[PDB]
């Protein structure tokens, strides 16, 4: 038992985070524009872009060379989705870098950002834009 | 009573089965 | 000393039933061995012989039999008896009901192997326990003092703040001053706010590297919990007698550990005790609760204090009333006070620790201490005699005196018994909050306490 | 209020540099006993493998 | 507001301190590995030194009958082992006939093998294969390792200062 | 061996032989019907076996098929707006195909229609090479206009994805992923399966912070419930119990509603089918009916008994599995005690040794186990997401005694407990919650909730435990006595007691201004009660020293008027009144009180 | 198809053991199946086999097993369960507890052979009950009102006028025809007569079925008599289309006949002795009732409970409240003091009542009247038991209307007599003259537009 899941579905699920921040990234700034986050995020980057195989970075997840905390992942995982977000929901209109930095800084800085009226004022433009 | 009862019966099948044991032997 | 010997594994399970599997053709098969079964998908699960005759052997299975087949399931018998692991390094880790990690840490690796079931301390050997715990709790370090090397439960119900007394203890006991705990905890069938709750405050008080844990919640097997409080009980042996550790050891409900026993007696078709438990149930109980105290030339101690829910609110059923045999004393939670929104909700009435009477007094606590003890036990009793009349009769019947009795039982509740859960009253402070309670009373009605005490005491 | 989350902040953020360098002295320590007696042990272990000497159960009779 | 910095200050001095706790276990947890791991290739030498693993073989075929004790008896080796295990088996009857009074049958399986990837050694199975005594190396070698756990923390790391008392 | 035989039959337990290879908890089919049951004790080459269907005119010597799995659910698009039987048949597919009013024993429909077109969108990011784990959402089928149903990878499902299914519309036979891992490929469909009796994965479990909101004053001010909590509801006969679950279910804050009602009446199955789709909730300035929101399992007390087990399990597995799409689900159980009785025929059939009243003495790990699949949760998969289950469960103690071994065991796991009485039924007092024996666990989880949202309540809670608590202390003298001597703050204690028992603890259900009570109603009510309460208690203690001086018989003669107005805050409707309105309304009763109370 | 091989007959009899049989040697034996035993006499007498296991069935004996033997007592395998012939030609016949005639007439001719279970109706298919019946009685109609397609039995006890009760409601029920089937387990002489005779004297008994078992006929055909009968109201509603009225007496007896069978097994007890499973087996009678969907037929259930020392809570009266749609409950205080029908209001209950009554229903008025009666009634009877402790000296100005209330509400509306047929807008304006007693600001569960326009009257 790891967390409450099996070590299987563990280091299954630490595959899954790795796999899904890389998505994330690519879709936030597919230029390479966004050096400073490219620059927090470089340990699990690594490993997605390099050529690799599900099997490889599960054998590298259970040997503990990757990162393998899913509570630091998790945590990290939803910054670029509350970022991505922001970015895709604001669809014809586009931030600058310096304000994409920004928000990124005091989403990092949050206590916990799922109770945020950060994720609340997103929750209220998807909610409009869904229906639009 | 009732659960002194079925200890009854549970314990009549083990003679009757050490009885056909007996029988086999 | 080893067993340099390999181990038969056998593919001749003959029943499965409840949580029993059956075995025969078992080549010299020995009573309370350990056993390995792996499940045709490739799952392994743990189990213990409970009963053997001829080539025949009877397993309880730990992790449950669901599963399993007679046909393709194999168990590799180990040729020993279940021996834990223990080193001192299980301090700052947490467990399951079988003793696994679930911290994400390693196994532990051991300082040694002991036998869960422990070994029998002679009598000739044990210490009797003197010094006094202070608690910070008024209604027990009052009235039902604790001595380090007792056993005293807390007897609850459903519904009821027992979680919050027993995580105030383990934040507030020390020694009385005119040293510290390693805690050992056991959780059988609690649910998952019950588990965050006491590992959130170990953590929240920064001690938690003080601390070992043994989890067992409502969705885990409920087999474990036979060998839950026997790892956690050998763990703190290790750390108190032979590490030289002060052990208090928590036991979070033994009516689930109780539960548990019926299962297995049940499926075992024994002949039942009361309410269906064991015959055995007393000798099970106190092969738990007995393993604390004092020994000869050690420099240790383990003291007890398991939780009970009793069903229906009820002591006489057969988990508190073979307890109350066996410890001593007991800690009662009221719904009558916690309907009452009273906190701690503890009724004194009930309440009793029988080694309070050497653990208290000059040069221990304080001279008095025996007499407030006494005095207010009896005007509390006396008050609740006076309220039972008073709701038949109405008040305009009572006399002054009564009166007396019903105020100080208003003002005790509210003064005495009341508290908060992070106040910490010392002894001292517990002593003459209860002097400003006896001193409702004129001199004339204390008659519980000698004229020196009130001479000494009740002036102030 | 914002001087205070600061200093907890710096605090923590002193803290965790320290306990780092702790844990590299411990891990330090671990692998210099275990390279100073890794070679006793392994011959210890196979001494004990190779030894077989084959038994009966005691309680078998003829 | 106030008494949250104190609770996440608490909160996060525990956390680090468990985390820590955590990397010096995982730190001994990783070098004991490591040592199983140099055991098993120790081992492979002396599966390749052939006249040692006769003797080693010899040995394993008899602990293994003397714990089955059956009538007739079905032994299980890796294929490139079978004129070593055949010579052993050979020796094994008549040490067990003296031994245990009784006679016996003792097959080698020729029609299946343990797996190419095996270090060395054995299984031995009851004439229905419902019983089974298993003598690999690998099965010897975890076996006697996990009872030496006490030993090889005491040579690797040092005794526990702090307990006073072995009893 | 695929077959075994029947050896011995005795109501729903089976003996088949030649079963050698089976397992504990396999399904099997009996007879040359096809009986579903479940493995539940092995023996040698022999079986026992729990049928899910009557078992009368089954022969020695008739087939036992042997089926290598455990009972399971199918899980995917098909099952909002559903009627399922225990083991999920779906009755509304067995009425078309048969043509008739029965369900045939044995008969075989698939669980979700393979014939229905679902229009799926693949999730933009997903590619051919992406690493996906067992909960990652891949994809979104527009269900109904109120749900959408999230397509997501399998538990114990990994890999690297070789297809990904293009916009369209698709079988749920239709392939829309695959993937591979070790080198093996696996293919999937919107379809899934799941075992009933193991949890299904989370991430974490999570503190639960959110109330539920029922609509009653009792319970959403007295003794509140949360998204992710457990609750049991015991009562005698004709107490409530049904009407409190159905209320619950028709106006509530939860995303979905799983209904099981197992061991109970026909003609209350046939109500939600009538009641539910008429029922419409408001969503975009649009109308929705709940029964887009909804699905039901039914087992009732005339069918199969052993499938009130089946049904139990089935209803929290489909809990589970919305729970995992990010949303608040309620599972309603309309009897637990009809459960417990299943559990002691198969015990006593398999003749093993009671507990407490017959039952068998894994009846409360099976309770215990059951509850804890409740709660507030991370889901597996990466989209980062939470959900909940939040459970409440009747339970129906034989002659009204809660001593009853089920609720005995029952309230030993559940956080909240709404006890009902059958001398307030009796009186018509609905809800029939016992005020005195009720509790919640959760009112210090709630507090921050108060704290933010509804910054007056608490005092006004706190104030009404106490007033009714000081009137039952009261009623026992009283009913000594007889009244004659009680002070005036005694007499202003009962009367605003009566006031709140009368006219804030009682609801009709059925009726359209009491139907649903929103929590600005619940606050404003309470607040208004409590303000006469403080002014009433106030006049008659500062005066009650003077030579001419109020009292409560003062007070009546001076405000029956605003004693009437009181009384009548109840029948004030929050669709045909507004919000403004009622708000205003229940203002100008505080100045109208204040200028009587000025004028005394 | 038919069943065209061959019966076996056994005579190998092995155990006989209270009231079971055990037959050993038997060919592939079938769980539930009917067999005909020949006794050494030559008697009849007919079982049901309760466990199969091997060449071993062990039967049930419906009639006992005083005189059988283990030689030459004779048993018929009959290859099949036990189903019964049906046709319309049942309305106008009286038959015992198995269904044999007692009337001089012939057997039944088929239209149809039908299990005696019965089958569980799909809850997608039925339809639920709204049209309001009128019995004619204002305790009924007014505080419990009854819809066609209910179970809603009669909780009673020993020496109360039930029958009386029951006998009015099949006289004057109607709509705001029904064709009868009349089950009777344990009954005496006089009870039989009184039924039998009440439908002869009404000249209804061409549209009646009667099922007989008295108080020395078999235990065990009681087990089996309202399955017969609920079997003939299900081929009369469901298949022919008619509306029938089902009235099962003395589910008291068919309770101790199950505890009778079920202690001779030794099963797992429940309360006070009774079958572990009576909830689950009362239910497979209870809920052979209601309408469907796509056919004009409905069945109503009216069964009729003695209740053991009065007490409520015995587990007959318990499990049949939890399964049936509500109760009428007849009252030994309201007996004693000579009111009829004896109903008390307070323990009775109908949970159909709530959507078979209001506009276009009934009248408008009809729930706020039934709520304001229940409350009204209800202080009433706590100012009576407050009153006997303190004396009417004691009673406050608002305590006397609640007692004056009290006692003109069991005068006018509860009392009524046995031919007495008020309409259901005689009962609420009845309901209305009693209401009036009160200031309107004391009818606290009315609204006020229900009050302003039918309170002035
Ligand atoms: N809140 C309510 N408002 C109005 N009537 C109610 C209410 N609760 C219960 N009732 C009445 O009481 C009957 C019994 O309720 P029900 O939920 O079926 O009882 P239970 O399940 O406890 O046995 C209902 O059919 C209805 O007539
Ligand atoms: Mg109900």
């Amino acid at each position: 038992k790891m967390g409450g899941l099996t070590s299987e579905q563990y280091h299954s699920q630490v595959v899954g985070k790795i796999g899904y921040i890389a998505r994330c990234m690519q879709t936030i700034d597919p230029e390479n524009n966004l050096k400073k986050i490219r620059e927090d995020y470089q340990d699990v980057l690594i490993w997605a872009e390099k050529n690799y195989r599900f099997e490889e970075i599960l054998e590298a997840s259970k040997s503990g060379k990757c990162p393998n905390d899913l509570d630091a992942l998790s945590r990290r995982s939803l910054i670029l989705q509350e970022l991505l977000r922001l970015v895709s929901s604001i669809s014809p209109f586009k931030m600058k870098l310096d304000l994409i930095e920004s928000q990124y800084e005091k989403m990092k800085q949050h206590v916990n950002l799922w109770k945020s009226d950060y994720h609340v004022k997103l929750n209220q433009l998807n909610q409009l834009t869904d229906y639009l | 009573f009732y659960r002194l009862k079925k200890i009854q019966e549970k314990k009549k099948i083990i003679k009757e089965k050490s009885e056909k044991d007996l029988e086999r032997r | 000393n080893y067993l340099s010997q390999p181990r038969l594994t056998y593919k001749t399970v003959s029943g499965v039933n409840g949580p029993l599997v059956i075995l025969d053709h078992v080549k010299f098969p020995r009573y309370a061995e350990i056993v390995h079964l792996t499940l045709p998908d490739g799952t392994k699960r743990s189990g213990q012989v409970l009963e053997v005759s001829g080539s025949k052997a009877v397993v309880q299975v730990f992790e449950g039999t669901s599963g399993i087949d007679a046909k393709k399931t194999s168990c590799e018998f180990t040729g020993d008896i279940l021996r834990t692991p223990v080193s001192e390094d299980m301090l700052g880790r947490v467990f399951n009901g079988s003793g696994k990690p679930i911290d994400r840490g390693p196994v532990v690796l051991a300082e040694d192997f002991l036998d869960i079931m422990g070994q029998p301390i002679n009598p000739q050997c044990r210490i009797y326990p003197e010094e006094m715990i202070q608690t910070g709790i008024s209604a027990i370090d009052g009235m039902n003092s604790i001595a380090r090397g007792q056993k005293i439960p807390i007897f609850s119900a459903a519904g009821l703040p027992h979680n919050e007394i027993a995580a105030q203890i383990c934040r507030q006991a020390g020694l009385v001053k005119k040293e510290n705990f390693a805690i050992v905890f056991a959780a059988m069938g609690v649910n998952m706010e019950t588990a965050r709750f006491f590992k959130s405050d170990f953590e929240e008080n920064g001690s938690m590297d003080n601390v070992c844990l043994f989890l067992n919640l409502a969705n885990d097997p409920t087999i474990e919990r036979i060998i839950t409080p026997r790892l956690a009980l050998t763990t703190a042996e290790f750390l108190a007698y032979q590490c030289e550790k002060h052990v208090l050891v928590i036991l979070t409900d033994m009516s689930s550990y109780a539960e548990a026993l019926r299962e297995v007696s049940a499926a075992r078709e024994e002949v039942p005790g009361r309410r269906g438990f064991p015959g055995y149930m007393y000798t099970d109980l106190a092969t738990i609760y007995e393993r604390a105290g004092r020994v000869e030339g050690r420099n240790g101690s383990i003291t007890q204090i398991p939780i009970l829910t009793m069903p229906n609110d009820d002591i006489t059923h057969p988990i508190p009333d073979l307890t109350g045999y066996i410890t001593e004393g007991q800690i009662y939670v009221d719904r009558q006070l916690h309907n009452r929104q009273i906190y701690p909700p503890i009724n004194v009435l009930p309440s009793l620790s029988r080694l309070m009477k050497s653990a208290i007094g000059e040069g221990m606590t304080r001279k008095d201490h025996a007499d407030v003890s006494n005095q207010l036990y009896a005007c509390y009793a006396i008050g609740k005699d006076v309220q039972a009349m008073k709701a038949v009769v109405g008040e305009e019947a009572l006399t002054s005196d009564d009166l007396l009795y019903l105020e100080f039982l208003q003002k005790f509740e509210k003064n005495f018994i009341t508290q908060g859960p992070y106040e910490n009253r010392t002894v001292y402070e517990t002593l003459d909050i209860g002097w400003q309670l006896l001193r409702i009373f004129p001199k004339e009605m204390l008659k519980r306490i000698p004229q020196s005490t009130l001479s000494e005491f009740y002036p102030r | 209020f914002k001087a205070k989350e600061a200093a907890a902040l710096g605090s923590h953020g002193s803290c965790s540099s320290e306990v780092e360098k702790e844990t590299q002295e411990k891990m330090t320590i671990l692998q210099n006993y275990f390279e100073q007696n890794r070679d006793e042990v392994l011959d210890n272990l196979l001494a004990f493998v190779c030894d077989i000497r084959p038994e009966i159960h005691e309680n078998y009779r003829i | 507001k106030e008494k949250q910095i104190e609770q996440q200050k608490k909160i996060q001095m525990s956390n680090l301190m468990n985390q820590a706790r955590l990397k010096v276990l995982r730190a001994r947890d990783d070098l004991i590995t490591d040592l199983l791991n140099e055991a098993k290739q120790r081992l492979s030498k002396v599966v390749k030194d052939t006249t040692r693993y006769q003797v080693l073989l010899d040995g394993l075929v008899l602990q293994g009958l003397y714990q089955l004790l059956e009538p007739r008896m079905i032994v299980r080796c890796r294929k490139q082992d079978f004129p070593l295990v055949k010579a052993a088996v050979q020796k094994a009857i008549p040490m067990y006939k003296i031994a245990t009074k009784k006679d016996v049958d003792v097959q080698i399986d020729l029609e299946a093998y343990l797996p190419e990837d095996i270090a060395g050694g054995v299984e031995i199975y009851n004439g229905d294969r419902k019983i089974k005594v298993s003598n690999t190396l690998e099965s010897r070698l975890d076996l006697i390792a996990q009872q030496m756990m006490p030993e090889v923390r005491g040579a690797l790391f040092g005794a526990n200062a702090n307990r006073k008392f072995l009893d | 061996s695929t077959f075994g035989y029947v050896h011995g039959v005795s109501g729903p337990v089976v003996t088949a032989c030649d079963m050698a290879g089976a397992a504990m908890y396999e399904l099997v089919r009996v007879g040359h019907s096809e009986l579903v049951g479940e493995i539940i004790r092995l023996e040698g080459d022999m079986a026992t076996i729990q049928v899910y269907e009557e078992t009368s005119g089954v022969s020695v010597g008739d087939p036992v098929l042997r089926t290598g799995k455990p009972l399971s659910v199918e899980l995917g698009p098909g099952i909002m707006g559903a009627i399922f039987d225990g083991i999920q048949r779906p009755l509304s597919d067995i009425s078309s195909q048969t043509q008739s009013i029965y369900i045939p024993r044995g008969v075989n429909v698939s669980a979700l229609s393979r014939d229905i077109k679902w229009e799926f969108i693949p999730s933009k990011n997903l590619r051919v090479g992406s690493h996906i784990t067992g909960g990652d959402i891949y994809g979104i089928v527009n269900e109904n206009s109120l749900i959408k149903h999230k397509i997501m990878l399998p538990p114990r499902s990994r890999g690297s994805v070789t297809y990904i299914a293009p916009p369209g519309n698709y079988d749920a036979s239709d392939v829309v992923l695959e993937l591979e891992f070790e080198g093996v490929k696996e293919k999937l469909s919107m379809v899934q399966v799941w075992p009933v009796r193991q949890v299904r994965p989370v991430t974490e479990k999570l503190p639960a912070n959110h109330p539920l909101l029922t609509g009653q004053r009792v319970l959403d001010a007295l003794f509140p419930c949360v998204q992710g909590g457990t609750t049991a509801i015991p009562g005698a006969f004709g107490c409530g119990k049904t009407v409190i679950s159905q209320s619950l279910s028709k106006y509530s804050n939860s995303d979905v509603i799983i209904y099981v009602g197992c061991g109970e009446r026909g003609n209350e199955m046939s109500e939600v089918l009538r009641d539910f789709p008429e029922l419409t909730m408001e969503v975009d300035g649009k109308v929705e009916s709940i029964m887009k929101r909804t699905a039901l399992v039914a087992n009732t007390s005339n069918m199969p008994v052993a499938a009130r087990e089946a049904s139990i399990y089935t209803g929290i597995t489909l809990s589970e599995y919305f729970r995992d799409m990010g949303y608040h689900v309620s599972m309603m159980a309309d009897s637990t005690s009809r459960w417990a009785e299943a559990l002691r025929e198969i015990s006593g059939r398999l003749a093993e040794m009671p507990a407490d009243s017959g039952y068998p003495a894994y009846l409360g790990a099976r309770l215990a186990s059951f509850y804890e699949r409740a709660g507030r949760v991370k889901c597996l998969g990466n989209p980062e997401r939470e959900g909940s289950v939040s459970i409440v469960g009747a339970v129906s103690p034989p002659g009204g005694d809660f001593s009853d071994p089920v609720t005995s065991a029952t309230l030993g796991i559940v956080q909240v407990f709404w006890g009902l009485d059958k001398k307030l039924a009796q009186r018509k007092h609905f809800p029939s919650v016992n005020w005195l024996i009720s509790y919640s666990k959760y009112m210090r989880a709630l507090d921050e909730y108060y704290d933010k949202h509804f910054t007056e309540f608490v005092p006004l809670r706190t104030k009404a435990k106490e007033i009714l608590q000081e009137e039952e202390d009261l009623a026992e003298i009283v009913q000594l006595v007889g009244k004659a001597s009680l002070a005036e703050t005694d007499k202003i204690t009962l009367e605003v007691a009566k006031l709140i028992k009368d006219d804030f603890l009682q609801q009709n259900g059925y009726t359209p201004y009491d139907r649903f009570c929103p929590f600005y109603k619940t606050v404003g009510m309470l607040s208004n009660m409590i303000s006469f309460y403080d002014m009433a208690r106030r006049a008659v203690e500062t005066t009650a020293q003077s030579d001419n001086k109020i009292t409560w018989s003062i007070i009546r003669e001076h405000m029956g008027e605003i004693l009437y107005k009181l009384s009548s805050m109840k029948f004030k409707d929050p669709v045909k009144d507004g919000e403004a309105k009622i708000k205003a309304d229940y203002a100008q009763l505080l100045e109208d009180m204040q200028n009587a109370f000025r004028s005394l």
